[PDB]
């Protein structure tokens, strides 16, 4: 059974993290970029998408980390079976 | 914060042939019609010279734009009838059978005046003219199978080339779009990473893992080309495919659930060449473009356009800003984004770069099945696109002064990394005139010191393997480290990249494919040339960048324009002082260079690594004569010009009697432009006076006025006729020759 | 794309709304691309042409969407002969897939009078778009009386594309352009589902929908990767 | 279509056509009669 696998997990995981890290101030998002030093500041977006999220989370946040996390969670999967650890 | 979007204009232009009776309408100056033959000339030179018609950036770039659909449209006329000149007027199903017999020939000639003798017996029951553009190689690794599946693509390449008539047309004409839609440089490379090369490069690893790799391999296990199953049947029926590859039998769930190792059988990482054919094995290749689609398609979502994420390109130029060098890269975003010749100028230089570049990994590395025991083409497509790099560089530096004499502002250019380089622009050419100086001396002097010692009866004291030797110890040991890379550094690679580095020779059909190449004091010597002409070539053409708009000669430069012939006799003698004169002389530069390159390339491959293969060993074409013999120039002379041209003088009475007549033809096209180049046209105004007065005494003279050619015309006369005579002289004795023998 | 309705959809932007104004039938504010904008249009993006574009797709795929799946629920009835119980891809569309013996002439027959009917009804149907009213003018067997258009391309009416006077009043003709607008995208995405649901099971729309209900943990797209 | 017949009227298209007629005519006088060398 795939589902509950450590590759399922791994991959739900590492989604989960960006997503969450995203919404919460952790990472860079539509509607805060990063300045050259590492730290989030406004942003300006062309195409101000409407959503009802409180903390203004929009569609295009989630492709970004549904996107993010699926690199994050297909490397670490690929990665740890190169050292026999999966 | 601009929204990227869409934006054109209807119907700027009207569609009519009214312009087409009026010529030169496109400029002011050649609008009322030729007076002097003067005329004629230049109209044709200022044709596409778009940027100087008009002073409006909008209506520059819809001529590019659409000028552009132009070129794609011809190419797909060319590639059509390349495929359709396959399919009809070939021998390519004969070939698939026999490959290491067989040459490959796709053009025939009629039976008239008696050139019917240019029809040679290639084999199959075919008579036509050998070719060495490697289609057929091509062919084979796709999968084409039939001269039906050649013409279809013939006939879908002139669809394109209509389409792309029909795109230039209705997007100058109907809809072209707005100078603000041109500029947005973020979004189009976003499309251009994930798009253009992203998902081409994914298309067409589904073309190699679906048609290509199934066909092949069924070629290379004898099964004859009709019996083959075909691409459609192995796309619709899985079974077919599991008896070739059982990953297919698992369909893509293994992608998905990211056991990506369950595609091992046909996503490989062997390296080396296939010995059944000696080219690269499709399995690699459908692993690389596979990788390769991926790093694009991350690559196309880097910067920003309409939704927050991503990178600003105008802030990454800002940011980097050191204490070494001012403002730094500011003022950058906004040349590049107006300027088309400063983009210009940088992709010409690069793409030519890439041009030489395949050249090397090709040969190097045999992409297509049979492409490496067919010396003809190893030979003819290693110096195309050589070639088509010398080009494109120096054009690089013909635009980057054209930039700099007519976009370049000081205004928006104050200390930053451009202004700063024209500050120390004396610096910068003193130095690299005196490293081509020093490059010169010790590269080219150890030639006449060998050809000196050796004529005096003193070969000890030359610098050669047995004598004082020159060891590229450095070049040997990235040989060894390439070499034993499998072992250590790239693990689960299971042979080199190429057989270049070191290990067994790889033999097809009992000739060599590729072996590894030994580098010695010769070759040592030959390096140095090059790095010595390409550095000159870089002094030529810099300095025309750096001083297109004043110097201490003429300090102002730039009013004079980027193509004047001189600012007179003054001075002491002013002639050939614009920054166009600089690509002129750094045409002659480039083919000097690139001319010592491909003949490198063909006595080094003839020497050590093309030959027959037998059972005592391998025995070479020119039998391993490089090492001793190409350190003197008499050595070059003797060896590789006078012994190998004497195919080319001998094709009289053969099918390779053509290259004969085009070896005489070349060599006097190139003594032909030495009469533009060496003259002025103060004689030949004065010659033509004279004419003219006897077409006046005959009430027959011209009513647009005999001029003698421009001074610029009669070096850009010289300089095209000299380089496609010396270009040609050496293409006919390269094909004669390797044609022959190879 | 938020399902069901609403007042705006999940991918609705602040720039979107700009020219979205509720005047065409659901609008619904969804156009993260911007390809409705009027500001600088040409060519075939622009909204005469993008917004008559959809409701033409809308109408081929609603009688696709039924037409591709009629033949399998009517045959699992018994009410058509088991012969003509076939699958939308095997019905001669695509002979590679499959092909039936058994029409009154050769396909490539058949399509010759399909290429001539749709010439006619599509060309003229054209004109109408470049020239509002063009085709009720020159004569044609006396039908141009029903072909003068209502001056909205998408929407001709007239005594036959209207031949019950539905919708009379403005409110209920708005009405009517909505449902047909849903039910029109509806069919366009169940098509799109026809044509990835037969290459990636290889069955008819009908078998999938059955094979799911049986068991549907062990019927769905994440198990058909493999088989 | 003035205009057009204009455009087949300059120099460059009368020499192409003037010049293919013209290798035409004795490309096809050798087909028929090879390998002219004396008048006879
Ligand atoms: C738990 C985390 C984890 C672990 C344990 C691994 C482990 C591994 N990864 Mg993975 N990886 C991870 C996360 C992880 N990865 C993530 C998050 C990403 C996404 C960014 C990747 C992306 C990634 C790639 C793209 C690759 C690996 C590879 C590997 C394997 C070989 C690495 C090596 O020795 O390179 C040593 C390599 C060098 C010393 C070469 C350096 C010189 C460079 C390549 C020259 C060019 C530089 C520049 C472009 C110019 C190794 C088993 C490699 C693999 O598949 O190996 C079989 C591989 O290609 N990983
Ligand atoms: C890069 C483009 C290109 C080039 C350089 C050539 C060149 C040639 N073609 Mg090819 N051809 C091309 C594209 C091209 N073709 C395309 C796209 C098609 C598809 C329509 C064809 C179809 C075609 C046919 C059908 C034939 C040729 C033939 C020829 C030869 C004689 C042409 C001639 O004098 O016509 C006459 C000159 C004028 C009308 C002026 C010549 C070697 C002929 C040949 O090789 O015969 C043995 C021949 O029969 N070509
Ligand atoms: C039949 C269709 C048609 C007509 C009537 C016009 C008419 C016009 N065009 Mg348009 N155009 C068309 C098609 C047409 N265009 C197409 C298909 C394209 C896409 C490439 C364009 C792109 C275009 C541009 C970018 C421009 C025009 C311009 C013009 C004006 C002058 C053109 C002129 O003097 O041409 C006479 C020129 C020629 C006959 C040269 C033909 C060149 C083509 C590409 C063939 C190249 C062959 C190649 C060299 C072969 C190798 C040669 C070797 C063997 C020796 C005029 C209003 C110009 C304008 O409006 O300026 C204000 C302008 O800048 N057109
Ligand atoms: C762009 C590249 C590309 C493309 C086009 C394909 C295409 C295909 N691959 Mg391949 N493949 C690729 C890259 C590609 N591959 C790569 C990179 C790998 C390595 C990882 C593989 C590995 C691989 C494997 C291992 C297998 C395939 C298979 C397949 C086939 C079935 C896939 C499937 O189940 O789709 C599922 C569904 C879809 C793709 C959706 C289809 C959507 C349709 C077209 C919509 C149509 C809608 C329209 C409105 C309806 C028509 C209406 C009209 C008539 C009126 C298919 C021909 C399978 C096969 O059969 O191989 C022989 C298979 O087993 N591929
Ligand atoms: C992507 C490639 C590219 C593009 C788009 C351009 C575009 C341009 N260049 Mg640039 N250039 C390029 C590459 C390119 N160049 C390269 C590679 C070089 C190095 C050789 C140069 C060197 C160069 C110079 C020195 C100049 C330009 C100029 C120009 C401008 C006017 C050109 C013109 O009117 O030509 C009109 C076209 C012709 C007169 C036809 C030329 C025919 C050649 C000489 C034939 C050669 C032989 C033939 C190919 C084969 C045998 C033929 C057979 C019949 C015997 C224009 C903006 C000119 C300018 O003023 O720019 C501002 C200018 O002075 N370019
Ligand atoms: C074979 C012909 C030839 C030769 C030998 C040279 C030589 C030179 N050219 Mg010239 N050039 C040539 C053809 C030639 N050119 C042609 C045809 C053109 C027209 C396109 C040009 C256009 C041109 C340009 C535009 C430039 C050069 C440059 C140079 C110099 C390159 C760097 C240097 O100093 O190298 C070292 C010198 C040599 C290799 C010459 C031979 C030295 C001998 C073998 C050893 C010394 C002899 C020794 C002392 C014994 C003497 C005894 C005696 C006194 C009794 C050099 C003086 C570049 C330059 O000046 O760079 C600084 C430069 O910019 N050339
Ligand atoms: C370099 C290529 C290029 C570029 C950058 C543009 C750019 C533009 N074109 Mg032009 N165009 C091109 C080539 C190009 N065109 C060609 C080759 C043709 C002839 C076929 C046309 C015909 C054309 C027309 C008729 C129109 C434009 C329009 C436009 C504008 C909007 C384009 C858009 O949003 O498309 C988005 C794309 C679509 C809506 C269609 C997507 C599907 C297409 C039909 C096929 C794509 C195939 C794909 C690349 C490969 C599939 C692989 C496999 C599955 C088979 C824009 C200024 C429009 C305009 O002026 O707007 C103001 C407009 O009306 N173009
Ligand atoms: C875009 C719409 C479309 C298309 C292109 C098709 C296409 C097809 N359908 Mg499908 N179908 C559709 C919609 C469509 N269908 C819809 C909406 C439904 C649900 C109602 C069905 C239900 C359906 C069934 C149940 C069957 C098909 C079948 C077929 C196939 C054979 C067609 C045939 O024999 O027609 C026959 C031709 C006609 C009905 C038109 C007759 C034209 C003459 C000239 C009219 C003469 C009129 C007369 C003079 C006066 C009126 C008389 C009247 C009052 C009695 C073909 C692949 C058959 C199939 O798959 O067979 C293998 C099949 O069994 N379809
Ligand atoms: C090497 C020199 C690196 C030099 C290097 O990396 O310098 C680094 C230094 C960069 O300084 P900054 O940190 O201030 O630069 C910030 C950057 O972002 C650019 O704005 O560059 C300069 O000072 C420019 C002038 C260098 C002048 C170099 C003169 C010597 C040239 C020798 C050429 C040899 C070519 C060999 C080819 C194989
Ligand atoms: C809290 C909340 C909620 C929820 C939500 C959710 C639950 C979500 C989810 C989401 C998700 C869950 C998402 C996802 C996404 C994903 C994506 C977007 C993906 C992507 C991918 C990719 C892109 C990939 C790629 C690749 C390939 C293909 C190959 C290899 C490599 C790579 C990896 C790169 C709601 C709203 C209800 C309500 C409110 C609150
Ligand atoms: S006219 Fe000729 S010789 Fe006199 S300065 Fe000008 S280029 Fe030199």
């Amino acid at each position: 059974g795939f589902i509950g696998s450590s590759t399922n997990l791994i991959m739900v995981a590492s989604t989960t993290a960006t997503l969450a890290a995203a919404r919460f101030g952790l990472a860079p998002t539509v509607k805060k970029n990063t300045t050259a030093g590492l730290k989030l500041v406004d942003s300006k977006n062309s195409a101000g998408v409407i959503s009802n999220d409180p903390a203004g989370f929009t569609i295009v946040d989630v492709l970004a980390m549904g996107a993010a996390g699926h690199g994050l969670g297909v490397g670490i999967v690929l990665g740890l079976k190169g050292i026999g650890a999966l | 914060a601009k929204k990227v979007k869409i934006a054109v204009d209807r119907n700027p232009v009207e569609t009519s042939f009214e312009k087409w009776a009026k010529p030169g309408h496109f400029s002011r100056t050649l609008s009322k019609g030729p007076n002097t033959t003067t005329w004629i000339w230049n109209l044709h030179a200022d044709a596409h010279d778009f940027d100087s018609h008009t002073s409006d950036l909008e209506e520059i770039s819809r001529k590019v734009f659409s000028a552009h659909f132009g070129q794609l449209g011809i190419i797909f006329i060319w590639l059509s009838g390349m495929y359709f000149h396959g399919a009809r007027f070939s021998n390519y199903e004969a070939w698939l059978s026999d490959p290491t017999h067989i040459k490959p020939s796709a053009q025939v000639v009629w039976p008239i005046v008696g050139q019917e003798i240019l029809n040679g017996d290639v084999g199959g029951g075919f008579q036509g003219i050998q070719i060495t553009s490697g289609f057929f190689q091509l062919w084979r690794a796709s999968g084409i199978t039939s001269e039906l599946q050649l013409y279809t693509t013939a006939i879908g390449g002139l669809v394109m080339a209509a389409a792309m008539f029909f795109a230039g047309w209705f997007h100058y004409h109907k809809a072209a779009p707005k100078l603000e839609w041109f500029q947005n440089v973020e979004s189009m490379l976003n499309h251009h990473l994930g798009g253009l090369l992203g998902l081409g490069s994914l298309a067409w690893a589904g073309h190699q893992i679906h048609v290509s790799l199934p066909v092949n391999k069924l070629l290379d296990a004898g099964v004859d080309p009709k019996e083959i199953p075909l691409p459609h049947d192995l796309l619709l029926n899985r079974a077919i495919m599991a008896d070739l590859y059982p990953s297919f039998a698992k369909g893509i769930a293994p992608f998905f659930t990211l056991n990506w190792s369950e595609y091992s059988d046909f996503l490989t990482f062997k390296g080396g060449l296939n010995p059944v054919t000696g080219g690269l094995w499709l399995s690699d290749t459908a692993h690389h473009h596979v990788a390769i689609a991926v790093l694009f398609l991350v690559a196309g979502h880097m910067y920003r356009t309409n939704w927050g994420i991503g990178h600003s390109m105008k802030e990454i130029l800002e940011a980097h800003r050191g204490p070494f060098t001012g403002e730094g890269h500011v003022g950058l975003y906004e040349i590049l984004t107006t300027s088309w010749h400063a983009q210009l100028a940088i992709n010409l230089a690069l793409f030519g770069s890439l041009s030489i570049i395949v050249a090397h990994h090709m040969y190097a590395m045999p992409p297509y099945p049979y492409l490496a025991t067919d010396y003809g083409t190893q030979l003819s497509l290693f110096t195309h696109h050589t070639w088509i790099g010398g080009f494109c560089i120096v054009g690089a530096g013909a635009h980057a002064a054209i930039f700099m004499v007519r976009d370049y502002d000081p205004t928006n250019n104050y200390n930053n990394l451009l202004d700063r380089v024209i500050r120390h622009r004396d610096a910068i050419i003193s130095h690299l005139n005196w490293v081509c100086i020093f490059l010169g001396f010790h590269s080219f002097g150890l030639y006449i010191h060998n050809d000196t010692m050796s004529a005096l009866g003193r070969p000890q004291d030359m610098f050669s393997d047995t004598a004082i030797q020159l060891q590229p110890v450095f070049a040997q040991w990235i040989q060894n480290t390439h070499f034993l890379a499998p072992q250590l550094t790239a693990p689960n690679a299971l042979a080199a990249t190429s057989l270049t580095w070191g290990g067994d020779l790889v033999a097809v059909g009992g000739k060599v494919a590729m072996m590894p190449i030994s580098l010695g004091t010769s070759d040592f010597m030959v390096h140095h040339i090059h790095a010595f002409t390409i550095h000159v070539t870089v002094l030529i053409l810099l300095k025309g960048v750096l001083f297109a708009r004043s110097s201490r000669l003429i300090p102002d430069k730039a009013n004079l324009g980027f193509r004047f012939p001189c600012d007179g006799p003054g001075r002491g003698g002013t002639c050939q002082v614009s920054a166009w004169d600089h690509v002129f002389l750094g045409l002659f530069w480039m083919y000097n260079s690139l001319s010592i390159v491909i003949f490198h390339f063909s006595w080094k491959m003839q020497s050590d690594v093309w030959g027959t293969v037998t059972a005592s060993g391998v025995s070479h074409i020119t039998g391993g004569n490089f090492a001793q013999s190409a350190n003197t120039i008499n050595g070059w002379l003797r060896d590789f010009l006078w012994a190998q041209s004497s195919q080319v003088i001998q094709s009289y009475g053969s099918a390779l009697s053509a290259y004969g007549l085009i070896f005489l033809g070349a060599h006097f096209v190139w003594a032909f432009s030495l009469m533009f180049l060496f003259s002025g046209r103060g004689y030949w105004q004065e010659l033509i006076e004279s004419i003219v007065w006897a077409h006046n005494k005959l009430k027959v003279a011209p009513a647009i006025q005999p001029r003698a050619l421009s001074i610029t015309q009669g070096r850009a006369v010289g300089v095209a006729h000299y380089l496609l005579g010396g270009i040609a002289t050496t293409w006919s004795f390269f094909l004669a020759r390797i044609i022959s023998v190879g | 794309v938020d399902r069901s309705k609403d007042q705006l959809y999940v991918g609705a932007s602040q720039s979107s709304l700009a020219y979205l104004d509720g005047s065409l039938p659901g609008d619904f504010g969804f156009d993260p691309l911007g390809l409705l904008d009027p500001v600088n249009s040409g060519g075939f993006i622009e909204p005469k042409w993008l917004q008559y574009s959809e409701v033409i797709h809308a109408r081929w795929a609603m009688l696709g969407a039924a037409g591709c799946i009629a033949p399998e629920v009517l045959g699992a009835a018994g009410l058509i002969p088991d012969a003509t119980n076939i699958k939308w891809f095997e019905s001669g569309v695509i002979p590679p897939a499959g092909s039936y013996n058994g029409y009154w002439a050769d396909p490539y027959t058949i399509f010759f009078v399909e290429i001539v009917a749709m010439q006619f009804a599509e060309l003229r149907r054209l004109q109408d778009f470049r020239y509002p009213g063009s085709m009720g003018q020159q004569y044609f067997l006396g039908l141009e009386a029903i072909f003068k258009g209502s001056g909205d391309a998408a929407y001709p009416g007239g005594p036959f594309f209207n031949l019950f006077n539905l919708g009379k009043t403005e409110a209920a003709m708005k009405e009517l352009k909505l449902k047909e607008i849903k039910n029109g995208r509806l069919a366009m995405l169940a098509m799109l589902g026809y044509g990835a649901q037969a290459v990636m099971t290889g069955k008819g729309p009908f078998q999938n929908l059955v094979e799911h209900l049986a068991d549907p943990v062990n019927n769905n797209i994440l198990t058909n990767f493999a088989g | 279509m003035k205009d057009f017949t204009t455009y087949l009227s300059t120099a460059p298209v009368i020499a192409t056509i003037w010049f293919t007629f013209t290798a035409g005519l004795l490309i096809e006088i050798n087909r028929y009669f090879p390998d002219p060398l004396v008048f006879s």
